[PDB]
């Protein structure tokens, strides 16, 4: 069976991320985003409390998280790599290389999970980030403005 | 295969309830609804209600199979038994007294033959309880003619 | 060979007639009497 | 190469072919889906020569 | 074709005191002609009646 | 005997039965299957010729192999439509007079009555002169009937019964069973079939609904359980012979892969060669599709305590009431539902 | 699986296998559903291997991939109004290989 | 890592996420049912399982009171009593419908 | 989560009406609904009693 | 009484409690035990961030639990001293009977 690999880009669900690389992650205490919103305003006459505009501030912070994935090598590959215990033979040579295909056909399979699973990351963040529908829909038209 | 029950009787009280004044009664002084059905009618391979009523059992029930229990006997005498008073299975003989002794004696030996309740007594059991697998004589209850 | 026709009755047609001519008796029955019915081949031509 | 199961029941199968449908046109003025389930499947059939 | 026929038929197995929507054939008082046999042979000839 | 008199003079012994009852129905297929659903090997023909009456006999043969190449399931069958059903739904009493060995009553004159009154009232009979050493078949059938003999067994149970449990799909036996119930350990399939202190697994209320049918070596079991062989001369086909038997067990494949490997089409275990659904006759190779056998179920089909409210007023639809006072109208929960008209 | 996803599955299986029984003389009248599951039946059987060199095709080019073997009558019934026809001819190899 | 004869390697990878969304940037909302994994049942909760309270002044009354309780329940303590356990109720054979 | 009431005795008189007379009628002298009621029916997973 | 802070409104606070909260019983086990350490299954749950539990097609007698016509279910209210509660919980449609 030959797996097919799938690149995250492809996928449709690529488009609700920007992703972008960052070698050193690993020192990021809390990185921080800002924002900085205004409103508009209306004027009126009579007994209204005459408004004046406002201003908003808003900041976030980035969430870590992680990836990971195994491997694995059975003793008898470890013995044939090393050249420990070899005789300079025709009949180890196909060992050798059985082994090294073996590896080699599992490291391919472990690099494309991490792709496959940026995927499965995304679809767990966006569900905990939604709201319900049923909620959001009156909450958001119900009210004009709050308070 | 199909399955049908043939002389169910409901036995609840509020099970034979009738869904209007007399939806389902008479002329006859005795409503004979009342009485326990005997009889079962199942359309047939042709649109055919047939007839299987108890009397078509006989064939099964009353061969000399339903007093063969020796097996069952020795199945169950191979299990853990506990020491259990012997009040209600056991029969004595006379020892010619004036019948007014004997009741005497056999009262001080009733003082203490029971450690506990008789299994036997317990008939106030409803169908559900009894059933239940706590009851302690539903193990005994193999063949219902035994 | 063996076997049979029939269209729909009512012996007390105190179980007959009252107003329809299309489907009006089918069970089985009213009191004491005898209500017999139908499965012979037209079923609803030619009203009554 | 059959039994006594098909035609000792030619009387209790095929009389189904003597209980349900029927000679054509006119009392129930009313239906186009099966006026031709034995009308669009007694015309053509089988076995060819 | 042939067919048979009837004069007011009987029932035996005693199955059927059942009931459905009712005041029944019956007065102000008790038992002239109905807990009693049906009625017989009639019949509908040509054209409606 | 007192059940011979009571039962025949109308009386009603404080007992009820159950009934069960097997059927045959023909049916046509529908089969769908993959492109290299099936790698084929043809080999090479060759040719024996053989001596005849007057001449000779040529018999060209070719050996063929195959394999299945499909890593999951390349082939899928539907039962799709009903034709015809086969077997009759009468009312059959099954005759226990067919069995020798049981443990035979001291008085042969009183043996000798109860079975003349009980090849009485019945159909089946063991012919006769009760032939020694013979199968006891029944006398012979004439012409034939409109539907092979569908055999009714009876199965003893509690009068006061809780009549809702076979307005669903229920099970003969009392206690809900069979191998699809597992998880833990292997040694459950007998737990679970025969284990009192434990509640049923189905209803999960009660240990058994009837406990004349149910426990290890009650009526029941004792009489129809393929392992104590009671009727093992009788010929007649036992339709409740396979809810009281322990199947045979592996519990190497998981529940789900075995689940499919009994689920295709079993071989026959009725006749269709012999009249009354005799047992399955040697050498007949028949391939059934069989629900209900390996889920241990018994369908209720339409039927009523009463010839009282099985039909109703509107001329179309049966009647519908369920219990009235005393009788019960139990509606039809067979697969039977659209087919088989009234 | 665990305990209970497979006794839920069970009881769901059990409830499928009594309805769906006899669907080709049940639902006779609903032509949309038949090929609603003519499609579940075709898309629950998992494929075979891809060796081959010349294979089953239409006239357009496209390979088949399956056979529906049925009695004439329900053939009938299937090209009657729920199936929809896309070719009534085909190519087919000519050789077995050796 | 060392396991088995020979080695495991783990790769790992960090990575982080930001919700740059002023409002509300996703919704989710349930569509359809499927099988209930539940069991729609009559198993009376027992509150023998509980321990602290004051007890009932005579210890038989408790041990006669805690046993007619287990008639005509499932779950119930097993049994010996463990000191020191979790009084988990006793297992049971195979699961019916959920 | 489903809440059930259990031993519910509508208690005012009022609100013990019957939409008709012969509603369930019984055979017993004492129809036996007036009693206090003390259980509770539903319906499990698969539709069972 | 769930442990509450009051700093952001109610409706903020409404649509925070209403993602999927993390499950608070158990799946493998045949008798729903409580949470067990360490499983992280994460479901939605209604009834729950509102106080409030529906109840489902009951009745104090199985004779009104189902009417004689051949299909749906009885659905008087009261008859003598029993009841029958409709069902309102939001599986009116599902769930076969």
């Amino acid at each position: 069976n030959t797996l097919n690999f799938v690149r995250f880009l492809e996928l449709g669900l690529s488009v609700a991320c920007i992703c972008t690389k960052f070698p050193e992650l690993a020192y990021v205490r809390d990185g921080v985003i800002q924002f900085e919103v205004q409103q508009p305003m209306i004027a009126r006459d009579g007994p209204h409390p005459v408004d004046q505009p406002v201003h908003n501030y808003m900041v976030k912070r980035i969430h870590k998280r992680s990836l990971s994935a195994a491997f694995a090598i059975a003793s008898e590959a470890l013995s044939l790599l090393s050249n420990t215990y070899v005789d300079g033979t025709e009949i180890d040579s196909s060992l050798r290389i059985r082994a090294i295909q073996q590896m080699a056909r599992n490291l391919r399979t472990v690099l494309d999970s991490f792709e496959r699973g940026t995927a499965d990351q995304l679809l767990g963040v966006l569900l905990e980030k939604a709201p319900p529908l049923s909620l959001l829909s009156p909450i958001n038209k119900f009210q004009p403005e709050g308070h | 295969t199909f399955i049908m029950p043939m002389g169910v009787f409901q036995a609840n009280s509020m099970d034979r309830y009738t869904r209007h004044a007399g939806d389902f009664s008479t002329v006859s002084e005795q409503d004979p609804r009342q009485f326990p059905p005997q009889g079962i009618f199942f359309y047939n391979k042709d649109g055919i209600l047939t007839q299987l009523t108890l009397r078509d059992a006989m064939g099964t029930i009353c061969h000399s199979s339903l007093l063969d229990v020796e097996a069952t006997l020795v199945a169950l005498r191979q299990q853990h038994l506990d020491r259990q008073c012997y009040f209600g299975v056991y029969v004595a003989e006379g020892t010619e007294d004036t019948l007014d002794v004997q009741m005497g004696r056999f009262m001080e030996t009733w003082a203490d033959m029971m450690p506990h309740h008789p299994h036997w007594v317990n008939e106030h059991l409803t169908i559900l309880q009894f059933i239940a697998p706590s009851n302690p004589r539903l193990r005994f209850e193999l063949n219902p003619a035994f | 060979f063996q076997e049979a026709y029939p269209p729909l009755c009512s012996s007390d047609a105190a179980m007959l007639r009252t107003a329809h001519a299309g489907e009006t008796g089918a069970d089985e029955v009213h009191l004491a009497q005898y209500l017999i019915r139908d499965a012979s081949p037209l079923r609803g031509c030619l009203p009554l | 190469h059959l039994n006594r199961v098909a035609r000792a029941a030619l009387l209790s199968d095929l009389k189904r072919r003597v209980c349900a449908d029927m000679f054509f046109m006119t009392r129930h003025a009313r239906e186009p889906r099966l006026i031709s389930a034995y009308l669009s499947d007694m015309v053509s059939c089988t076995q060819p020569s | 074709i042939t067919f048979i026929m009837p004069m007011g038929v009987f029932q035996a197995n005693s199955m059927d005191r059942y009931t459905r929507h009712a005041g029944d054939f019956s007065t102000v008082s008790e038992q002239d002609p109905r807990q009693f046999p049906p009625q017989g042979i009639f019949f509908y000839n040509k054209d409606g009646i | 005997i007192s059940l011979t008199h009571q039962l025949r003079t109308g009386f009603h012994p404080g007992i009820a039965f159950t009934v069960v009852r097997q059927d045959r129905f023909a049916t046509e297929q529908l089969l769908y299957a993959e492109r290299a659903s099936e790698s084929y090997f043809v080999g090479q023909i060759q040719v024996h010729h053989h001596d005849a009456i007057g001449g000779v006999n040529f018999t060209l043969t070719q050996p063929r192999a195959h394999v299945d190449l499909g890593v999951g399931y390349t082939a899928v069958c539907a039962t799709a439509a009903l034709r015809c059903p086969l077997t009759d739904m009468g009312n059959t009493a099954q005759n226990l007079f067919f069995s020798r060995g049981g443990v035979p009553m001291l008085h042969d004159n009183v043996t000798e009555s109860l079975r003349r009154i009980t090849a009485s009232g019945g159909r089946l009979n063991p012919t006769e002169p009760l032939p020694i050493f013979g199968g006891l078949r029944p006398a012979t059938s004439a012409g034939i009937a409109r539907g092979q003999a569908s055999v009714c067994e009876f199965v003893a149970m509690p009068v006061s019964t809780d009549l809702q449990y076979f307005r669903t799909a229920c099970n003969p036996r009392g206690r809900a069973s069979g191998m699809l119930y597992m998880g833990d350990r292997d040694a459950d399939i007998e737990a679970i079939m025969f284990d009192h202190t434990q509640s049923d697994v189905a209803y999960t209320d009660r240990a058994t609904l009837n406990p004349w049918a149910s426990q290890k070596h009650s009526y029941g079991d004792r009489l129809y359980n393929g392992t104590y062989n009671l009727t093992g001369a009788s010929p007649i086909y036992s339709p409740c012979f396979k809810f009281f038997t322990p199947a045979e067990v592996n519990t190497n494949c998981n529940t789900l892969d075995r689940l499919l490997m009994e689920a295709k089409a079993v071989a026959s275990q009725s006749s269709t060669d012999t009249e009354y659904q005799f047992k399955r006759p040697p050498g007949s190779t028949e391939m059934t599709q069989d629900p209900c056998g390996l889920f241990q179920e018994a369908y209720p089909p339409l039927c009523s305590s009463d010839a009282a409210m099985l039909r109703t007023a509107h001329a179309g639809e049966t009647g519908a009431d369920e219990v009235h006072l005393a009788q019960y109208l139990i509606r039809d929960a067979s697969p039977l539902r659209g087919c088989l008209p009234l | 699986l665990n305990r209970v996803a497979r006794a839920a599955l069970l009881s769901d299986l059990k409830r499928r296998v009594c309805a769906d029984m006899f669907f080709m003389t049940r639902h006779a009248r609903e032509p949309r559903l038949i090929s609603a599951y003519l499609s579940d039946m075709v898309s629950c059987t998992q494929p075979s291997v891809m060796v081959s060199r010349i294979t089953h095709t239409n006239t357009r080019g496209r390979q088949v991939d399956g056979v529906l073997v049925t009695t004439a009558t329900l053939k009938r019934q299937l090209l009657q109004g729920i199936l929809q026809i896309d070719d009534t001819a085909a190519d087919v190899p000519v050789t077995y290989g050796e």
